[PDB]
RNA sequence: CAUCGGUUUGGAGCGGCAGGAUAAUGGCGGAGGAAUGUGGCACGGCUUCUGCUGUGUGUUAUAGCCUCUGACGAUACUGCCA
RNA sequence: CGAUGAUUUUUGCCCUGCACAUUUUAGAUGGAUACGAAUAAGACUUUUUAGUCGCUGGACCAUAGCAGGCUGGCAACGGUGCGCUUAGCGGAAAGGCUUUGUGCGCUUGCCGGCGGAUAGCAAUGUCAACAUGCGCGGGGAUAAAUCCUUUGCAUACGACUUAG
């Protein structure tokens, strides 16, 4: 027999499995599509979630009852010191997907980003990138040859940039290193832009303007193991239910003699990778600004 | 693969009738065992005679008179369908009377699902005059200076693989 | 009828199931087969019917866990692989070895871009189907069912055809020079004897 | 029945040079050239003379025979497209709301812009096909002239304009508003 | 001579079998270049060698041979039936055998 | 002009020479169907055959009336000298070379290899 | 390996004999006939008549075919060969 | 499945030449011999309406020498193998395709002298590429992770984010 009454399903089947994220750093799964006619520019930036605040703003929405009237809105602060460009990666269009051909690095790396490649920095000889730093041998023609290969064969160019986490109040000293796709211009223009920006700082005001709409990639808050009642928002069973009530009463019909993948089950809640879109930029503040 | 047979039979003589009339039929059969069987099948459709009360007098193959002269044959048929019994008339081009009949059995099997058991051959006639031809699908081959190519030739290969591109010219 | 070390088949113009059965029997009998240009394969019947066929295949999935069900591969090479694997005792060790004897590709990647590709007349679409019938190209059905790399393949195939055309232009010139050289050595003692021998 | 052979005769006027090779017809006339690929049909061509062409189907069944006179008609339409042109006249039909039609150019493309159709605030835009000429008739009120060498493009653009002006959620026997093809002729009058 | 072969190339295809039952005492062999029983009838009675390698040396050799002979043709495409002094092991399906030109009758 | 590319097919007509079984010549004397013809020749039996079993050659025996008997076919074949016309084509020459190759012995094959070595030496000298 | 004997599967196997409408055809000779009418002839459209071609006429002509037949000679097919 | 960093002073590692011995091989035993496109059309010289072709690869290249020995000559100044070397192209999985000069061979393109037996009338009568190990010889470099303590951006325990 059918359910006595119909009701929508609890939870979304498009965010499965509700498992922990593979990394704590949210990764850009997909970048904006490249337009050659645009100037060469970055498409992303890394920051740290500081906290929330409140603002008051005059609304410009004709036809609304709050038009030209003050509204009180929640806002989030993202601490964003300028990121340092340290590398460049070339990607090739293949019948099996994009494939990285070569990665070219900068000559000098700061200690906070060189700690990224170590689990025990204090016990190490800190040998990372020393022979590669030696690759800059005079003509540094190995580097120019690889960059020319990227220019010749790559169709997608992404830069390698890291945060300056020593400028944040965090006690962690490891920087966060990420790939940021370069959009705009020809492949040669992108490669020239990446090389000329090696070991240089790029600020947020060079990637995002105010009043822009941007997306946020992040790993959500972890809550550990959770029962179905709070993990999935299922109906609590009656107060007088034997063996407890924070359950789903029926987890399947008799046939198929298995539990379906669509049934809500207890498990780990939070710490998921999410891509959230259309967050408006109310302010791009500057650390040097005293106001 | 058929042959045309002349089968002659009669009722068994009685003291009342000591020379019964001799009746002949032209039978298209694969062999002489089926030729004498079909004879009795049709005589019992017409005459008060049986195989037990009759006698086969002669069985002879009837060969084509001019087996290398191209002819047009008209065949009159009476066949049984799934629903009723029907008369039909069809025309065939062939060099032997037997080879036109072989085509007829293939033809009613293919377009009407009429089995050998469901067909009576009423008459096979060679059409002497070009005006005697009633059917279009064989009249179109009686035009003067008939030419036509054979486009899209498919060649059967003895080998599985060929190292050059296939062609269909001809 | 010869045993080859590797047989590389150009899949253009081949009917999927006839080629699949022939290749299955080939790899079962110990012959190594590589099939290239699976995007140019053909299936008899119009495109819409085959799209409906793929949706019937897609309909089928394990109810209690979709990850256990049939894995509907969308690539032309993997469609051909499903056709062949349905024709192989693939759950035995012998069938697994036979499947190890086979390779299938879209386009013509290295090293096969500089080797000889053959055809299979018993499985060619232009020789089997009635000249009025409608057929499907597996590349369009694959794009229509989720395959993402059609335009990459056509860009790389035009690049390959440009290199192969330079190849052919060079071979014709050296073939032209050798024919002029073979004419000089005609009516010579070796040439006269070879004419009496049939050469 | 598998007819042994079927024929159709193209007629080439005096100033026209048809040119056929591998089922790609290129017809040249005073008004220009038009080409069409027929690789989806099995037909063969014989040049009878400079003014006539034989079009043959060998051993074709009923449907494959049906595809022969259509080839004849398409090539004849090509010939009259390069020797006389094509002209479709459309009349603007409205009961209450006048239809405001403009020939605009947006994004480097020509468009037919229909406004106020049945009072809608919506602005209808129809892309003008390549090789197709639009004109607002001066001699006639509420008339559009669609002209060009290719009959297929002209009639299909005209059909686009007619179809975009369909009436929804009403009795179309009563609400007869729309843009309809009123005259189908040629650039060169006969 | 760059070539030294004195045998005809063959392949071990199958045992004699129905849908479900196999007969190991007879192997079905495909002779290379043979496409008809008329072509295959040349090879009737010729002895056959399956040459393989083993871990242990026997008389200093790691190469072993199983000998057989052609008994009859099989089917219509020039395969033959063979009878070996020991049945060919099932792992050898698809392995190449050597079809000797003797006993010669040329 | 018009410049229409016409097909260069071989036609089914009275007088077409055909090959049968890669061995024997014959000519079509009358058409039976789309599939069957009546063929005759000096070295073949006058018979009704299917067109799938024969191959049309590019040669037509000129002025052969439809339905001509064996004597007429032989007479016109001799007059038109069809055997010589056939024997001059590359098709028959390739067939003859195939038969001749098939009749070689091992010693003749060794001589073929040696002569090929000599001619290849001369050809390479010519190419340089 | 040879040879034998028993059983058995074959060859592009080879030959002789018998039967039939004592095959039917075909080929040769003769007689007759017609048309999907060869040559020729009469009107035409494109050709310096460059298989030019279309329509008429009529009966071997600068092709042939059909029917009947006279005297030979084969083959297919089916059996037998101790 | 890809790019990239560092890769153990440990008698431990990498790269490389030879040499040897072993285990493995879904099964070497002359050569996987490269346009594209159409098929009611193609392909060659050409260049396109002309000649010729297909009607299968029963083709093409290679193929002689104690599994191919020891020596000599001639004709040509070519062919081929290997080793250095010059330059270029190839990123779809390029790992290959070309190329300059040089040195060392071979050449069956042609002609000579010498050798093979006894493995006994067959017995695969043992000749290949992948892998690993080991001796010499040569170029090169000289790390990390985990436990622990700690953290709480994490957490039932594992695991995870930090720091030492
Ligand atoms: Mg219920
Ligand atoms: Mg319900
Ligand atoms: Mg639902
Ligand atoms: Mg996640
Ligand atoms: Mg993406
Ligand atoms: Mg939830
Ligand atoms: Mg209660
Ligand atoms: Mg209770
Ligand atoms: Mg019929
Ligand atoms: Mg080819
Ligand atoms: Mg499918
Ligand atoms: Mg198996
Ligand atoms: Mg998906
Ligand atoms: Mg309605
Ligand atoms: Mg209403
Ligand atoms: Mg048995
Ligand atoms: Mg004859
Ligand atoms: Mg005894
Ligand atoms: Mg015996
Ligand atoms: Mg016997
Ligand atoms: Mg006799
Ligand atoms: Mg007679
Ligand atoms: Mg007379
Ligand atoms: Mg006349
Ligand atoms: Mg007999
Ligand atoms: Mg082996
Ligand atoms: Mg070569
Ligand atoms: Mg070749
Ligand atoms: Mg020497
Ligand atoms: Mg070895
Ligand atoms: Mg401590």
């Amino acid at each position: 027999s059918h359910r006595k009454y119909e009701a929508p399903r609890h939870g979304s089947l498009g965010f499965l499995p509700r498992k922990r994220a593979a990394k704590q750093r949210g990764r850009v799964k997909s970048f904006p599509k490249d337009v050659k006619s645009k100037p060469v520019a970055l498409t992303a930036f890394l920051g740290y979630k500081a906290g929330m605040t409140t603002i008051v703003r005059d609304l410009d929405r004709p036809g609304s009852k709050m038009h030209k009237r003050e509204v009180v809105e929640a806002a989030t602060v993202v601490d964003t010191p300028p990121m340092v460009v340290v590398g460049v990666v070339g990607y090739v269009e293949t019948p099996r997907g994009l494939r990285s051909l070569t990665t070219v690095w900068a000559e000098h790396l700061s200690e906070e980003v060189r700690r990224r490649f170590y689990k025990n920095w204090y016990k190490s000889k800190k040998k990372a990138f020393t022979k590669y730093s030696g690759k800059y041998a005079t003509d540094a023609k190995q580097v120019e040859t690889e960059l020319a290969r990227i220019k010749k064969y790559a169709s997608v160019v992404r830069v390698l940039a890291h945060t300056q986490i020593k400028k944040t109040p965090l006690s962690q000293k490891k920087a966060h290193l990420a790939e940021i796709q370069i959009n705009g211009g020809s492949v040669s223009d992108k490669v020239d832009w990446a090389k000329e920006h090696f070991e240089k700082e790029v600020s947020v005001d060079s990637v995002f303007e105010q009043d822009e709409m941007i997306d946020v990639i992040a790993v959500t808050k972890g809550h550990g193991f959770e029962g179905v009642t709070h993990r999935w928002g299922t109906k609590k069973l009656p107060r007088k239910t034997h063996r407890g009530l924070r359950k789903v009463a029926c987890i399947g019909a008799w046939h198929p003699a298995n539990v379906n993948w669509t049934v809500a089950r207890a498990g780990q809640n939070g710490y998921h990778h999410r891509t959230s879109i259309n967050h408006k930029v109310y302010r791009v503040g500057k650390g040097t600004d005293e106001a | 693969r058929l042959n045309e047979y002349q089968v002659i039979g009669r009722n068994l003589p009685t003291e009342s009738v000591p020379e019964p009339k001799l009746f002949r039929m032209r039978i298209f059969a694969p062999n002489t065992v089926v030729a004498k069987s079909r004879y009795w099948y049709f005589l019992q459709k017409l005459h008060k005679v049986k195989k037990a009360s009759g006698e086969i007098v002669s069985v002879n193959i009837i060969s084509e008179a001019k087996p290398t002269k191209v002819k047009t044959f008209g065949i009159w048929l009476r066949y049984e369908s799934r629903s009723g019994i029907h008369n039909m008339y069809k025309e065939y081009r062939d060099v032997t009377r037997v080879g036109a009949v072989e085509t007829m059995y293939q033809d009613l099997a293919a377009r009407h699902r009429a089995r050998f058991r469901s067909i009576h051959i009423l008459k096979v006639v060679e059409l002497e005059k070009t005006d005697d031809v009633k059917r279009q699908y064989v009249k179109q081959f009686l035009t003067k200076d008939l030419k036509f190519p054979l486009p899209h030739r498919v060649q059967k290969s003895k080998k599985l693989f060929q190292a050059t591109a296939p062609t269909t010219f001809y | 009828s010869s045993f080859e070390k590797v047989v590389v088949i150009d899949g253009k113009g081949h009917l999927l199931g006839r080629l699949a059965s022939i290749v299955s029997k080939q790899i079962l009998n110990g012959q190594k087969v590589v099939v290239v240009r699976c995007e140019e394969l053909n299936i008899s019947g119009e495109f819409f019917r085959n799209k409906l066929k793929y949706h019937d295949y897609l309909r089928k999935a394990t109810r209690y866990n979709k990850k256990k069900g049939p894995f509907h591969f969308r690539a032309p090479s993997r469609i051909l692989y499903k056709a062949i694997r349905g024709m192989i005792p693939h759950k035995t060790a012998r069938g697994k070895a036979a499947l190890e004897r086979l390779k299938v590709f879209e386009g013509v990647p290295p090293p096969y871009d500089k080797k000889k590709r053959v055809v299979v007349p018993q499985a060619l679409r232009v020789l089997r189907l009635k000249p009025g019938r409608k057929y499907t190209t597996v590349g369009k059905l694959s794009s229509a069912v989720g395959w993402k790399y059609e335009s990459v393949v056509e860009k790389l195939e035009e690049k390959r055809k440009v290199q192969s055309a330079e190849y052919y232009a060079k071979k014709k010139a050296l073939t032209k020079k050798l024919n002029a050289a073979k004419a000089s050595t005609a009516e010579s003692e070796a040439a006269q004897k070879l004419a009496a021998f049939g050469y | 029945m598998k007819y042994i052979q079927t024929d159709q005769i193209l007629d080439i006027p005096e100033g026209v040079t048809v040119d056929i090779k591998a089922r790609v017809v290129k017809v040249t006339g005073p008004r220009g050239e038009l080409t069409k690929d027929l690789k989806h049909i099995d037909v063969t061509f014989n040049k009878i003379n400079n003014r006539a062409i034989k079009i043959t189907v060998h051993n074709g069944d009923r449907k494959h025979v049906a595809a022969l006179r259509t080839v004849k008609s398409l090539i004849a339409n090509l010939i009259t497209g390069v020797t006389k042109g094509y002209k479709y006249k459309m009349r603007f039909v409205y009961a209450h709301f006048p239809i405001n039609v403009n020939i605009i150019k947006k994004d480097g493309q020509d468009y037919v812009e229909i406004r106020n159709f049945l009072g809608e605030k919506r602005v209808r835009e129809v892309k003008i096909h390549e090789g197709v000429t639009m004109e607002i008739s001066s001699t006639q009120k509420d008339e559009l002239i669609v002209s060009g060498n290719s009959l297929e493009a002209v009639s299909q653009n005209a059909a686009d304009i007619q179809q975009i002006c369909r009436v929804r959620n009403k009795d179309i026997r009563k609400f007869l508003d729309g843009i309809y093809v009123s005259e189908r002729g040629t650039i060169v009058e006969e | 001579a760059e070539s030294h072969r004195l045998y005809v190339k063959g392949k071990h295809i199958s045992y004699q079998r129905s849908k479900s039952v196999t007969n190991p005492n007879v192997s079905l062999i495909q002779i290379e270049g043979v496409a008809s029983p008329k072509d295959a009838k040349f090879y009737l009675g010729k002895r056959i060698a399956y040459v393989y390698r083993a871990p242990k040396e026997i008389r200093g050799s790691k190469i072993r041979v199983i000998w057989g002979k052609v008994t009859r043709t099989h089917g219509n495409n020039g395969l033959v039936r063979a009878n070996f002094k020991k049945n060919l092991p099932p792992k050898t399906f698809g392995a190449s055998v050597r079809i000797m030109l003797y006993p010669s009758n040329i | 002009s018009s410049t229409v590319k016409a097909a260069n097919w071989r036609f089914v007509e009275v007088g077409r020479v055909v090959l049968v079984d890669n061995k024997e010549l014959a000519t079509i004397v009358e058409i039976i169907d789309q599939k069957r013809v009546l063929i005759d020749g000096p070295k073949i039996q006058r018979q009704a055959i299917a067109l799938a079993k024969i191959v049309l050659t590019p040669i037509v025996l000129p002025n052969l009336p439809r339905g001509s008997r064996t004597a007429t076919v032989t007479k016109k074949w001799a007059a038109a000298d069809i055997d010589a016309k056939w024997a001059a084509s590359g098709w028959a020459k390739k067939l003859a070379n195939k038969e001749r190759r098939s009749q070689l012995s091992d010693f003749e094959r060794f001589q073929v290899m040696v002569l090929k070595k000599q001619r290849r030496f001369a050809t390479k000298k010519a190419l340089v």
